[PDB]
RNA sequence: GAGUGGCGAUGAUCUGUACCCCGGCGGGGUGGGUGUCGAUGGAAGUCUGACCGGC
RNA sequence: CCACAGAUCCCACCCGGGUUGAUGAACGA
């Protein structure tokens, strides 16, 4: 076992006793585990094993996202935060500096989002639809990142509107493009060039745009920023 | 021209050019805010707004929602609303900040403390003790065992007869307690705990040949002092027991029904909540505890664990090696079931589960 | 006997450490904040043992523990404004059980400690000299 | 003439074939790793010696 | 250019170390 950080901060690879290599991020709550994921110590510091298959930013450095907005102390807002997998690393990642609001209309799911963020201080649960930003206004903050994973055909739109209301200028937005959600019908490469275009006739400076696959079916990431 | 603000942080009013006219801190208190944002939802002002358009006397007012609107036409102004508005920006902007500037929080740790803990009532209102008291008793489990081991151990410098004689731990300490020396025993004194004729004979004999140490008063209190620890976790763990039980028919009877409470809240504890454990597939309930034999079993495709924390079932570690892989599977299978119904709401059924249950353990015992 | 006694103190050392944990996540349920405000285990334990439900604590009974004037309000303060759990009395005292069983042991560490320095300055005064009775032992 | 008792997701199979043994099965032993702890058990098993400084 | 200083260095005594340890030597009630 060895693990050591990589280019971007608060995110580590392991040399594994057989020599394999995976992601993982520094546990800010030691012991305890929100899905599944292997704990590691390393020096006498916990590291959480950051699974590509369910986690898409992990898939999205995995297929190589040459800078992650996402750091030490940044404050986002993330649309669509489920069950708490993915948003627990970027808790992870932004430390008690940071803040993380994460927006979630499902209550069945919201249930297990509760439990992650009673341990983690960062997280600021929100059940409410993102579509109605006026809804939580109230509660949120402006933010450097909006990270966008949410199951709707307007995912897009729903996403801009939440942008002029609390993405700082020049902030940055990592928005995954559901292609199935929007519509099976149409072919999943014609709806990334699409969707990219809403972006573009806002005021959105695509910076990259990562196909998921072997992580994540009919799935792209882009990243781009306000202005 | 007035541009409002409604928060968490309080009301307050802008000019046009994004200075601060005039503001009116909430309380910091859960319980109104909550409320008031639940009432916001429906186009009710806070009442720190109803205060801050009589402060200040605006013709013209804009808010942030459109179902405010008609709210505060009724109450006598003429109010228009922007959606996504430069001030309603300028606002958050600088808010890790304004919430000390206009007194709601001191400092921007407990602002912070504050906003997470309104945020978690705040959804809440759109099993933690269960796991905490199992997790205790299993820490006073484990240091009876350790006192005891050591009791024992220094006891036995003065009376090391009576260590093989009494099995049970809770009596060893009830003898160390009430006697300290051995020639303070007495067959009237030991009959007042209940030791039976024949044996309170043989430690007595024991205790009148012992090749034990004779020692100070000072040495037996210490001794003592630990045997009183023991007998006042015993009486602790029996209280915790009667608790868990009476949080854990509440919280998940259908569970409790099939396991006991201890060992339902155990699984709980490894799972991390009812939710999650009910999210569950009966493979992985099979083998929560077990972690270190699963996971050599994964990497290597060696053989894996018949069964975690669930082996504290009577059924299995009583039962022979050959069935206990068995009645493991159809607990597990029962048990995330039994999750199930508790955590999605509501309904006993733990009946038929059990009945169930002792069917397909009767079948795997006739072979 | 200066042997069994130092590892008897080892274990509750050992034991006081583990509760304490134990009691603060579980007492954290109701007052969080209390817990990043109280270093010592043992001054901890005390007020989850006093007081019980957080809308109990007093200036005075907390003035009689040590706590200088401004420790007091900044607590007191933190219970107001708390983001914890309306709980139970049930519930309370389960957590009092252990809260009074730390408190027990810290009482019988002190006892134990003070036997030690008897038996190990008649024992071995050279090397209780050196490093002390319980290093020693 | 009245009530009961009736395959089935609300759930069968596959592998811990352990070895082979005596009478598919009973019993047997040898096995695996795993829960306990132990023993006393087994571990270059227990540093170094020429000059150290102050002047 | 010498003179004289400087401080260092030893250098050896001198003292103390020191025959009741000089040395260096990687932690875990």
């Amino acid at each position: 076992i060895t693990v050591k950080q990589t280019n971007m901060e608060n995110i580590y690879e392991c040399e594994f006793n057989d020599g394999s290599f995976r992601l993982c991020t520094r546990n800010l709550v030691p012991n305890f585990n929100v899905y599944g994921e292997r704990l590691i110590k390393y020096e006498g510091v916990e590291y959480r094993e950051w699974n590509a298959f369910r986690s898409k930013l992990a898939g999205a450095i995995l297929k190589g996202l040459k800078t992650n907005p996402i750091r030490k102390g940044t404050k986002v807002l993330y649309l669509g935060a489920a069950s708490g997998t993915t948003i627990s690393h970027v808790s992870d990642i932004i430390e008690l500096n940071g803040k993380a609001y994460g927006v979630e209309f499902s209550p069945r799911v919201v249930r297990e989002l509760l439990l992650v963020a009673q341990r983690r201080p960062n997280i600021f649960p929100l059940l409410a639809d993102a579509r109605f930003p006026q809804s939580y206004k109230s509660v949120v903050e402006n933010v450097d990142v909006l990270y966008v994973d949410i199951a709707q055909p307007d995912q897009t739109d729903i996403a801009i509107y939440n942008a002029k209301f609390f993405l700082k200028v020049n902030g940055d937005m990592l928005l995954v493009i559901k292609a199935r959600s929007i519509d099976v019908t149409k072919d999943p490469k014609e709806i990334y060039k699409t969707e990219v275009e809403k972006l573009e006739n806002s005021n959105f400076e695509t910076i990259q745009i990562i196909n998921l696959d072997p992580y994540d079916k009919d799935h792209a990431i882009v990243l781009s920023k306000y202005k | 021209k007035i541009y409002l603000i409604e928060h968490v942080i309080g009301a307050v009013a802008y000019d046009e050019n994004g200075n601060i006219v005039d503001y009116i801190t909430n309380p910091r208190d859960l319980g109104k805010i909550t409320e008031e944002l639940l009432n916001n939802e429906k186009g009710i002002p806070f009442s720190a707004t109803v205060e801050l358009l009589k402060k200040v006397n605006p013709q013209e007012v804009v808010v942030e929602n459109e179902a405010e609107v008609p709210k505060l036409q009724a109450l006598g102004y003429r109010v228009s609303y922007e959606p996504y508005s430069k001030v309603s920006r300028i606002f958050r902007e600088s808010l890790p900040k304004v919430a000390i500037d206009i007194k709601f929080a001191s400092n921007e740790e407990d602002y912070y403390n504050f906003l997470h803990e309104l945020s978690l009532e705040y959804t809440r209102r759109k099993d933690l003790l269960a796991i905490q008291a199992v997790r205790a008793m299993d820490d006073i489990d484990k240091t009876i065992n350790l006192f005891s081991e050591r009791l024992r151990e220094w006891y036995s410098i003065h009376f090391p007869e009576l260590d093989k004689l009494i099995e049970d731990h809770e009596e060893y300490a009830t003898i160390v307690s009430r006697f300290g020396d051995r020639g303070f025993l007495t067959i009237d004194s030991l009959k007042e705990l209940g030791f039976n004729e024949q044996r309170i004979n043989r430690i007595l004999d024991a205790a009148k040949k012992s090749i034990g140490a004779d020692i100070s008063e000072d040495d037996l209190s210490a001794m003592r002092m630990i045997a009183n620890t023991i007998l006042d976790l015993y009486n602790i763990r029996r209280n915790l027991n009667n608790y868990l039980e009476g949080v854990m028919k509440e919280v998940a009877p259908n569970v409790t029904a099939l396991v006991g409470p201890a060992l339902g809240a155990r699984l709980l504890s490894i799972a991390g909540s009812l939710d999650e454990l009910a999210k569950m597939p009966a493979s992985t309930i099979q083998v929560l505890g077990a972690e270190k034999a699963l996971f050599r079993a994964l990497r290597s495709g060696g053989r894996p664990p018949k069964h975690g924390i669930i082996f504290q079932y009577p059924a299995i570690h009583t039962s022979p090696r050959w069935q206990r892989g068995k009645i493991a599977r159809a607990l597990a299978a029962k048990l995330a079931i039994a999750a199930r119904v508790d955590a999605f709401s509501g309904r006993f059924i733990g009946d038929q589960l059990n009945e169930q249950l002792k069917k397909r353990i009767d079948e795997i015992k006739e072979k």
